[PDB]
């Protein structure tokens, strides 16, 4: 009888909508240490008057986005058709 | 043809045949007892030097 | 040629068949079977490479497309390519384990000379073939390897008069260079089989699984009693390698070393020089080049490593004078009040502890050298890894210097104990 | 069983895991040469495995010999299975693999062709003859001498549609591949002019140097001659499965 | 020996430090049916991936090394694939090597045997049409940070904004998954862009997932053959485990049996002198010692 | 006592090895991926096509 009855709820994906936009905000809080580090790095770079061209607020941002996406991507992929549902 | 197919196998228990013979007397007495010190020193030194190299790399990449 | 006295064995089919049907092998362990594994991997490399040669068109602009298309339309071609790559990996692993095992047993004696050098030469040739094989991939890795080899070749001639053209035409991979290098690769790969046969015949003169002289006189008949064990040990090591590769390498991976093989010569012009890395077996030499930014010194280091690896029996051997050779010593002369020192005699393997300590320091230094890429982008601007320099220098010292091998301390201490005991007991 | 044997072997008195003699043992062969004398005090043997390593089956030793042979056979069979996989790989590499058969289906309308006419069509990049035979023509072809015919194995395939049988054959000469004459007054069949090979109206080999009839073209007629399905004959090619699952 | 995990180099592989490469493999685990234990490609997923590739992203990219007929058993049937691919045209200028086989002198409908060329004749034409940056060829694209995930991440990672100190030139877009986080590709996946034949909802994550599955399927080592080869590895490993005991019986027990020898030494005191020991012995390498050693 | 018969026996043992190591893994592998076959996708597409065809306009 399973899978032969109606589905009670429809997700964003089941309606053809993109859920990553909201899921980014959902997963933002837990990656807060890296966000704070990135903010401090940006503040310091803004303060500097003669900054070496090598310096960049890129690697801290790389770590922050890595931590955000590590949570964002698997959650969305698990809801997609074609993959064994979690 | 008149001898055991697998002679002197598991005589005693696992402890005597495996834990005490194949590990303490064959692996440690013969192999580990010879290289535990040099291998440990080299492994620790390599770990420390690689950590220092990575910390210098971090200082290069990351400021603030 | 009166200087050449003759050959140890006449490699004729009749005599080879008789010798291998009457051969006897003493009881041994797995550690003394890396040579058989190397030979079997060589045989499989020959077979798989012959299968691959019928697919590879030596034109650079067709090799990638030909490889991609012939893996689908033809069955087992990609299987043979994978077998060839993994055979190269396992061949390097077995060869280096064999080298370490033979260094451990102190096989630099005179009676081992013919056994030792004939092996090293094979190893040396085994290097060249591998290099040529890389060139056949026609990727950016092949481009960089060819460029480095051409620069090294041109180093000897001080960059004069394009002496490299007969092989490395323009120092670039093109139709002529690819054709020549592929044919040379095939021919030298098949020559390696004969070199290995000669080495295997030579080494049986004095073969020992362990340094200690077991008194056993009975021995196994090679054809099946020893061959079955050799095949089984090969199976066991292959199982272990499969387990280690399965767990250490997840199915999808991030930042592998194969990512530099994306670029195909001709199709992609720009090269991502940020991530340049060869296969792990040639990793130590690229690491040495990065660590030693001086071109001539790096080339000299490579040549010295290989050639001192070849001439171990001469520097560290008895030298036919029965340990009456006199070394040259820097500081011990002041302590002993003698200009030279007689070579020490008691340098056993299993018993003494200094030999084991030094050998395992050397082995761990080699492993650390192959452990990673120095990443020359700022490896020198940032004070480089001191461990890499220490390991390289210890590799150089261990191979060539006889104070780390056959040390005098053991002999002097043993003689001191002998003198004291004899005086006490008269 | 296995548990019983393990229990039996558990209670074994041995020195640090090795079954060795606890006392010196000396054995002298009573029938040794007269010049050997007594055994020397040297203790050559530390183990008595010559006697301990014994299953006392001096009766029916051939059974244990057969068992050892069987174990050897199992080991060799595993090794030979691996070698057979390798040999399959090699030979399959040498002998190509036709993963799938490319499409060759086609359709040509023959109804428009007037009866007793031969038309050339381009199928699979090759010329092909399409002909219509009347009842009188077929009857005339039959009853002719069989001496001229030079193909006992070859036959003729005639369609049944459109009120007149339709024939489709390969328009390639068997001798060397030249295009034969389409129509001749003596016999409205095929007669090659490059060397004089003579065929009949059924494409048979009558009084001609060519030793083979014109190859037939696989076809099936439907829609009463409007839809002549033409697909190249399919031959087996194995292995056919490309994916296990 | 120990590699720091915050440098930006995974397991010590330096380089790729201006990219986000650990997402989906090391930090986070995106599920792909192909790489799961005893897994395999989802036929529907690769089918939809080819549908989206053909209806979009085939207008800039291509797989010169690959051809459509790879999709003949797990993604499409011969007739269906032929009908789908007959919607595109190839000029002879597309061909990498005509070799006298391609006799056409004008555009013609593609067949399943044709290689997957982009609409442009050459790389320079595509580079000129796309603002001077060449849409990379997807054949052999497996060799990217993250592997199969690389296609999925880039197609989706257009949400973040550049930090301070980074300038995105006009015509360029910020995407942290690309080299140096600047990419010349405008975002292509939009909800409802492609109407799947099976009715599956067309959301950008779903389209990215299908595209990634198809692109991976078209590879050679990590592509359509990896699952069967992994099953073959499992079977061979089982065979080795089963054969180990028989190897032991053949080799080690047999050697132990051969060493069950009884030795005896007696005292021979007859008049005979041991002259054979004093005058005897042969050395196979004597020719190397004669005239050279101990003279 | 008949060497070629014993060789046939060895061939049989190798055949048993191959089948033992082959059949179970293949069976479990193709049982695990039953729902990922092309037939499932074809059935889903056919159902969707039928549903779309029945409900439409002129
Ligand atoms: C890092 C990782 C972690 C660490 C890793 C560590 C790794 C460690 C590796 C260690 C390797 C070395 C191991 C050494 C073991 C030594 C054992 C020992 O002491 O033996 C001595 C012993 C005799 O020594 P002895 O000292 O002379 O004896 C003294 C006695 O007092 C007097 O002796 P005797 O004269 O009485 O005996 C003479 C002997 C002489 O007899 C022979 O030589 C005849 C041998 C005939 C072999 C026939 C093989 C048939 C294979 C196919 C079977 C069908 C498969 C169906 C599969 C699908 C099922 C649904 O006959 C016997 O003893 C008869 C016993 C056998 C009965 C018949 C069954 C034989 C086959 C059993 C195995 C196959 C099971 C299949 C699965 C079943 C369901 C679970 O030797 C034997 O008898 C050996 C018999 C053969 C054993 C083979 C075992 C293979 C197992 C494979 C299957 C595994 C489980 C299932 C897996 C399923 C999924 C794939
Ligand atoms: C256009 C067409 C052209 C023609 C094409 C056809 C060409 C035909 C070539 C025929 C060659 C005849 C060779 C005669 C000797 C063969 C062995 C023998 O005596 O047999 C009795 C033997 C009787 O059974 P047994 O009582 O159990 O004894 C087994 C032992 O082998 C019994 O051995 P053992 O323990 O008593 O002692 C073995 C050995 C003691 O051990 C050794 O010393 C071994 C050899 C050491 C040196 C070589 C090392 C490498 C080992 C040999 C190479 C093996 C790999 C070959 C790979 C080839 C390429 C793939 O002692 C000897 O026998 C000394 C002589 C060894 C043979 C060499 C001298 C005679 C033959 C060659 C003379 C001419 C010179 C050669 C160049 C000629 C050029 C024209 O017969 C068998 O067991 C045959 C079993 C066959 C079935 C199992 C394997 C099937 C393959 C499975 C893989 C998948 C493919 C399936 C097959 C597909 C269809 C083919
Ligand atoms: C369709 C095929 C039809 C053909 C026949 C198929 C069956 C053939 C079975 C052949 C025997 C296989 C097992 C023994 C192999 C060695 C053979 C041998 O040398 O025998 C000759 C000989 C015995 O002379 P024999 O009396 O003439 O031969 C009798 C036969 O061998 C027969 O002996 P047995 O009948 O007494 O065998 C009993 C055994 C076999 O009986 C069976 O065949 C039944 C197996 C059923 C398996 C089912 C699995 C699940 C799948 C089915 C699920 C659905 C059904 C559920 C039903 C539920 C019902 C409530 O049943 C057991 O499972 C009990 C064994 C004790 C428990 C051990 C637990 C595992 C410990 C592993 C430790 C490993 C440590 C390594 C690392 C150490 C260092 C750290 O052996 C010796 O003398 C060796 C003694 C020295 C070594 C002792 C080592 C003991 C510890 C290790 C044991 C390793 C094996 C464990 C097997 C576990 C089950 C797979
Ligand atoms: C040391 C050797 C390996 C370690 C373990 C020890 C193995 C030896 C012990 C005895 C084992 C006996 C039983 C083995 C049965 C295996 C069956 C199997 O998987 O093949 C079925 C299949 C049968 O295929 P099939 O006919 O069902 O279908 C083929 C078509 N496809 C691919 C679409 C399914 O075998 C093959 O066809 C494979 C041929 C390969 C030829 C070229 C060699 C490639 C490498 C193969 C081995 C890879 C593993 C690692 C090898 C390392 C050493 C080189
Ligand atoms: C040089 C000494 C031997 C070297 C051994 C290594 C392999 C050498 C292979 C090349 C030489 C082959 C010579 C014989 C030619 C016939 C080959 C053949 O099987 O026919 C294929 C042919 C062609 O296969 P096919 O028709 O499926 O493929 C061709 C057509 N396509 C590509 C469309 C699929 O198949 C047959 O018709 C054979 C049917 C009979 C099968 C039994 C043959 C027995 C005699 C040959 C046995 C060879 C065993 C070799 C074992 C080696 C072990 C290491
Ligand atoms: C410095 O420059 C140089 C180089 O490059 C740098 C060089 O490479 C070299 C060396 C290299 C070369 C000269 C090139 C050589 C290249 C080589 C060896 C590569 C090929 C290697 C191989 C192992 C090829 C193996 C090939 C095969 C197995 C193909 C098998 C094919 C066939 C047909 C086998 C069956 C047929 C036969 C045996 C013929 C017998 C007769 C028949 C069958 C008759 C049939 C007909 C009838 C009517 C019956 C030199 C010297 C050099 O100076
Ligand atoms: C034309 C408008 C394009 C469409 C349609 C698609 N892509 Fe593309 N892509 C395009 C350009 C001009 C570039 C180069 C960007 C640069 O800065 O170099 C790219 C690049 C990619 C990449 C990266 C390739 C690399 O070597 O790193 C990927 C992974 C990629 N594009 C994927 C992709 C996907 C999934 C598309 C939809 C299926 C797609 N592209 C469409 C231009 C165009
Ligand atoms: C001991 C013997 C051999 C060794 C050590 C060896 C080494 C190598 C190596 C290292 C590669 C590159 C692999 C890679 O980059 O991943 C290679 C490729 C290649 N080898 Fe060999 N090889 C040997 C024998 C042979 C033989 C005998 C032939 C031909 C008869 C051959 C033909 C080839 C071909 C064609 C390639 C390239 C295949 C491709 O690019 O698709 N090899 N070899
Ligand atoms: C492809 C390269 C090589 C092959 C194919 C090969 C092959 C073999 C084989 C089969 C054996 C017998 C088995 C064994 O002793 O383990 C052996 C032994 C030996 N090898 Fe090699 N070998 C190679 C490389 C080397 C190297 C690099 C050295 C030394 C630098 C070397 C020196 C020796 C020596 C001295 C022995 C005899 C050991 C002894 O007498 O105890 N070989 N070789
Ligand atoms: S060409 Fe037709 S008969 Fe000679």
């Amino acid at each position: 009888m399973s899978n032969v009855s109606d589905a009670q709820i429809q997700e964003w994906i089941k309606r053809g909508e993109d859920p990553k936009e909201f899921l980014l905000k959902e997963c933002a809080p837990q990656c807060t240490a890296w966000k704070e580090k990135l903010g401090r790095c940006e503040a310091k770079l803004k303060s500097l008057v003669n900054a070496d061209p090598e310096m960049s607020c890129m690697y801290p941002l790389r770590d922050w986005v890595t931590c955000i996406e590590a949570c964002v991507q698997p959650a969305i992929t698990r809801n997609l058709f074609g993959s064994k549902y979690m | 043809s008149n001898q055991f197919i697998n002679f002197h196998f598991m005589l005693g228990g696992f402890r005597t045949y495996v834990l005490e013979r194949f590990f303490k007397q064959v692996w440690y007495r013969r192999n580990i007892r010879t290289f535990w010190f040099p291998v440990l020193i080299s492994y620790t030194s390599g770990c420390i030097t690689m950590r220092m190299y990575d910390n210098n790399c971090y200082d290069y990449f990351y400021f603030s | 040629m009166e200087w050449n006295k003759g050959t140890y064995m006449s490699t004729s089919i009749k005599k080879i068949v008789q010798y291998f049907s009457v051969m006897t092998v003493s009881f041994h362990d797995i550690n003394s079977l890396f040579g058989f594994f190397t030979f079997l991997t060589i045989a499989s490399q020959l077979v798989s490479g012959t299968m691959l040669a019928f697919s590879l068109v030596p034109e650079p602009m067709l090799i990638p497309m030909v490889r991609e298309e012939e893996d689908v339309e033809d069955l087992y071609t990609d299987d043979f390519f994978w077998l060839h790559e993994r055979g190269v990996d396992m061949l390097f692993i077995f060869s280096y384990f064999h080298l370490f095992r033979k260094i451990y047993l102190n096989n630099f004696e005179y009676e081992q000379e013919a056994a030792w050098k004939s092996g090293v030469f094979t190893f040396l040739l085994f290097q060249v073939v591998v290099f040529l094989g890389l060139v056949l991939c026609c990727t950016h890795l092949s481009d960089i390897t060819l460029a480095i080899a051409a620069n090294l070749y041109d180093t000897f001639f001080a960059g004069k008069g394009k002496f490299y053209w007969w092989i490395f035409t323009s120092k670039e991979l093109n139709t002529d260079t690819i054709i020549r290098l592929a044919y040379l690769h095939y021919v030298l790969a098949f020559f390696l089989a004969y070199l290995g046969l000669i080495h295997g015949v030579d080494m049986h003169y004095d073969w020992k699984n362990e340094s200690s002289m077991d008194g056993l006189e009975t021995e196994m008949i090679w054809f099946d009693e020893a061959l079955s064990n050799e095949l089984g040990a090969m199976i066991e090591i292959i199982l272990i390698v499969m387990i280690v590769c399965f767990f250490m390498y997840p199915e999808p991976e991030a930042l592998s070393y194969e990512f530099f093989m994306w670029g195909d010569i001709g199709f992609i012009n720009d090269v991502r020089f940020l991530s340049v890395a060869p296969h792990w077996y040639f990793r130590p030499f690229m690491a040495w080049l990065t660590v030693c930014p001086f071109h001539k010194i790096g080339l000299f280091g490579l040549i010295y490593y290989f050639f001192i690896l070849f001439y171990q029996p001469v520097i560290h051997g008895t030298n036919e004078q029965n340990n009456y050779t006199k070394r040259n010593v820097a500081f011990v002369s002041f302590f002993i009040n003698r200009s030279d020192i007689m070579t020490p005699k008691y340098h056993s393997v299993e018993d003494n502890l200094l030999h084991q300590i030094t050998f395992w320091l050397f082995l761990c230094s080699a492993l650390y050298v192959t452990s990673y890429l120095p990443y020359g982008r700022f490896y020198n601007r940032i004070n480089g890894n001191y461990g890499t320099l220490w390991s390289f220098m210890y590799i150089f010292f261990y191979l060539g210097n006889s104070f780390l091998r056959r040390p005098l301390i053991t002999e002097l201490y043993l003689f001191n104990a002998f003198v004291k005991s004899k005086f006490l007991k008269k | 069983g296995v548990l019983s044997e393990y229990n039996q072997r558990l209670s074994k008195k041995l020195h640090k895991g090795h079954l060795v003699e606890d006392k010196p043992t000396f054995f002298v062969t009573s029938s040794r040469p007269g010049n050997f004398g007594d055994h020397i005090d040297f203790k050559v043997n530390i183990d008595n495995w010559f006697d301990e390593n014994r299953v006392h089956n001096e009766h029916e030793t051939d059974i244990r010999r057969t068992q050892i042979y069987t174990l050897n056979a199992i080991y060799y069979g595993g090794l030979l299975s691996f070698a057979r996989l390798y040999a399959m790989g090699v030979i399959g590499r040498l002998n190509g693999w036709k993963r799938y058969e490319r499409d060759t289906y086609s359709e040509v309308d023959i109804g428009a062709l007037p009866p007793g006419e031969v038309m050339q069509m381009v199928w699979n990049g090759t010329p092909i003859f399409i002909r219509r035979l009347t009842s009188n023509e077929v009857k005339e072809e039959n009853e002719l001498p069989s001496n001229t015919l030079l193909d006992k194995d070859k036959e003729v395939i005639l369609s049944d549609a459109g009120n007149t049988k339709v024939i489709v054959v390969s328009a390639v000469c068997t001798h060397l591949g030249c295009i034969p004459i389409p129509y001749l007054g003596a016999y409205k069949g095929y007669v090659c002019i490059c060397h004089g090979s003579v065929y009949d109206k059924f494409a048979r080999v009558r009084q001609g140097p060519a030793l083979l009839n014109l190859p037939a073209i696989n076809n099936s007629i439907h829609d009463e001659g409007t839809l002549v399905c033409m697909e190249q004959l399919k031959f087996p090619h194995e292995p056919s499965q490309r994916f296990w699952a | 020996f120990i590699y720091r995990d915050d440098i930006g180099a995974f397991w010590g592989i330096k380089g790729y430090e201006e990219l986000v490469t650990e997402v989906g493999t090391h930090k986070g685990h995106n599920y792909w049916p192909q790489f799961s234990f005893l897994g395999t490609y989802d036929s529907g997923s690769v089918r939809r991936g080819f549908q989206v590739f053909a209806r979009n992203c085939g207008n800039c990219h291509g797989m010169i090394y690959k051809k459509y007929d790879y999709l003949l058993d797990k993604a499409y049937r011969q007739l269906e694939l032929a009908q789908m691919v007959s919607d595109f045209t190839i000029h002879p200028a597309h061909q990498h090597f005509k070799q006298y086989y391609y006799q056409e002198w004008d555009e013609r409908d593609r067949v399943i045997c044709d290689h997957i060329y982009p609409p442009y004749f050459s790389q320079d034409q595509a580079k000129n049409a796309n603002g001077g940056v060449w849409p990379t060829d997807f054949s052999k694209i497996k060799l990217r940070p993250g592997g199969i995930n690389y296609i999925y991440n880039i197609s989706t990672g257009y949400h973040f904004t550049p930090p301070f100190g980074m300038d995105v030139p006009k015509g360029k877009y910020f995407n942290p998954y690309f080299d140096h986080m600047i990419i010349g590709m405008p975002r292509q996946l939009v909800d409802g862009l492609v109407d799947y034949d099976d009715g599956t909802p067309a959301s950008t994550p779903q389209m990215a997932y299908d595209v990634s599955n198809f692109i991976n399927f078209m590879q050679r080592r990590v592509g359509y053959k990896r699952p069967d080869k992994m099953v073959r590895y499992y079977m061979v490993f089982t065979g080795g485990l089963l054969i180990l005991p028989f190897k032991y019986f053949k080799t080690k027990a047999y050697y132990r049996n051969l060493l069950s020898l009884r030795w005896e030494m007696y005292a021979v005191r007859d008049g005979v002198y041991y002259n054979h020991f004093k005058y005897g012995g042969y050395n196979s390498r004597a020719y190397q010692f004669r005239g050279y050693f101990w003279a | 006592y008949y060497p070629f018969l014993w060789q046939f026996f060895i061939l049989g043992t190798s055949f048993v090895w191959f089948h033992v190591c082959y059949d179970p893994w293949l069976a479990i592998y193709q049982a695990n991926n039953a729902h990922r076959s092309l037939e499932t996708a074809l059935t889903k597409e056919k159902a969707h096509k039928k549903k779309l065809a029945e409900q439409e306009e002129s």
